[PDB]
């Protein structure tokens, strides 16, 4: 819009964006399968990447690991949940291996795990959710958001006041 | 570098969130209200209250809130939160984005309170945190907080924060 380069750059380091997994055969909403915890269809609950076992999984933005499960074969199975800035969190589920520990700091692009089929997975996949203050968002809008396609995430505006956020970021980037 | 200081100070809470406290000595007593050590800052009702760093209003709750009274929780980057309690008035809502130093409410005497004061907390995830380590942290006395609040893994946080710039 009238957003400078620096605003956009900082936003894409702090707020989840892009692909947390770099190989998949398809993407599907979790709503159209039996939910991991609540064993039913029709739950708004992020997405599934249909991916081979042990495909690397990457953090979609900087932040801190607030929750991990390892050696679990129930529900979500093995997972990482990252708390990001400005209320956003990302969760990565059904993993085969987890590489990070609870309470560690995380950088965007960091290896956090490897996909699997642990828990109530319906098979080999990465389950992914983006959330704002605990509320489920359309994960696809965050996938497709990058420097060259910046409007994508701003379309998810039911809970999030994007203009207000960038006003906060302008103040931060203004320093240099 | 000093540029990094300012930048760091936009994201991690610091300084006093009432103007009169940041003036007198920087330019306060310890109190456990709800499982965490807060700081009680005596002040008249309707003293303006300012955000200690940038973030999102995670909770703007007009209620009893465990004896906190009217309560704002600001969620900052990297697992830091700040709490502003006993407020008389709240001028931000849940999900609002605020910048450092922005007016978020007015002090009061609501909740479990014996006289009018701000109850202020700095939190980091789920671990105990001394709020004075952050309220005394300022542009002059900058390096101090790394040696006063050693339990935070500053080395990882600094690196990451420095990478954010360019
Ligand atoms: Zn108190």
């Amino acid at each position: 819009d009238n957003l400078n380069l620096a605003q956009k750059h900082l936003a894409l380091m702090l707020i989840p964006n892009g692909m947390p997994i770099k190989t998949y055969s398809a993407i599907k909403p979790t709503k159209e399968r039996n939910h991991p915890i609540k064993k039913i269809k029709g739950v708004e609950s992020g997405i599934d990447f249909i991916a081979p076992l042990n495909t690397p999984v990457y953090a979609s933005a900087d932040g801190i690991v607030d929750f991990v499960k390892t050696n679990s074969n129930v529900g979500y199975g093995n997972l990482v949940r990252i708390e990001h800035a400005f209320g956003f969190s990302s969760i990565y589920t059904h993993l085969d291996h987890v590489n990070v520990q609870p309470k560690s700091f995380i950088q965007k692009g960091q290896l956090i795990g490897y996909s699997g089929k642990s828990g109530n997975s319906g098979g080999e996949k990465l389950h992914y959710e983006v959330r704002f203050l605990g509320k489920i968002l359309d994960a696809q809008k965050f996938l497709a958001w990058d420097l060259d396609h910046f409007q994508s995430a701003l379309e998810e505006n039911k809970f999030i006041e994007w203009k207000n956020l960038f006003w906060v970021l302008e103040d931060i980037v203004q320093l240099q | 570098t000093g540029l990094q200081k300012s930048f760091i100070m936009r994201l991690i809470p610091n300084d006093y969130p009432l103007e009169s406290y940041r003036r007198v000595s920087a330019a306060p007593i310890l109190h456990v209200l709800h499982n965490h050590t807060g700081l009680d800052l005596s002040t008249a009702i309707n003293t303006p209250v300012y955000a200690s760093a940038s973030g999102v209003v995670g909770l703007a709750s007009k209620g009893w809130n465990g004896g906190y009274g009217n309560l704002i929780k600001v969620f900052h980057p990297f697992g830091f939160k700040t709490y502003y309690a006993h407020l008389n008035k709240i001028v931000v809502k849940t999900g609002e984005f605020v910048k450092k130093g922005q007016l978020i409410g007015y002090s009061g005497n609501t909740g479990m309170s014996t006289g009018p004061h701000l109850h202020y907390e700095v939190r980091f995830l789920d671990q105990p945190i001394n709020p004075m380590s952050f309220t005394k942290w300022n542009m002059k006395d900058f390096e101090e907080v790394f040696n006063k609040e050693r339990s935070i893994r500053w080395q990882s946080l600094i690196t990451i924060i420095n990478r954010l710039m360019q």
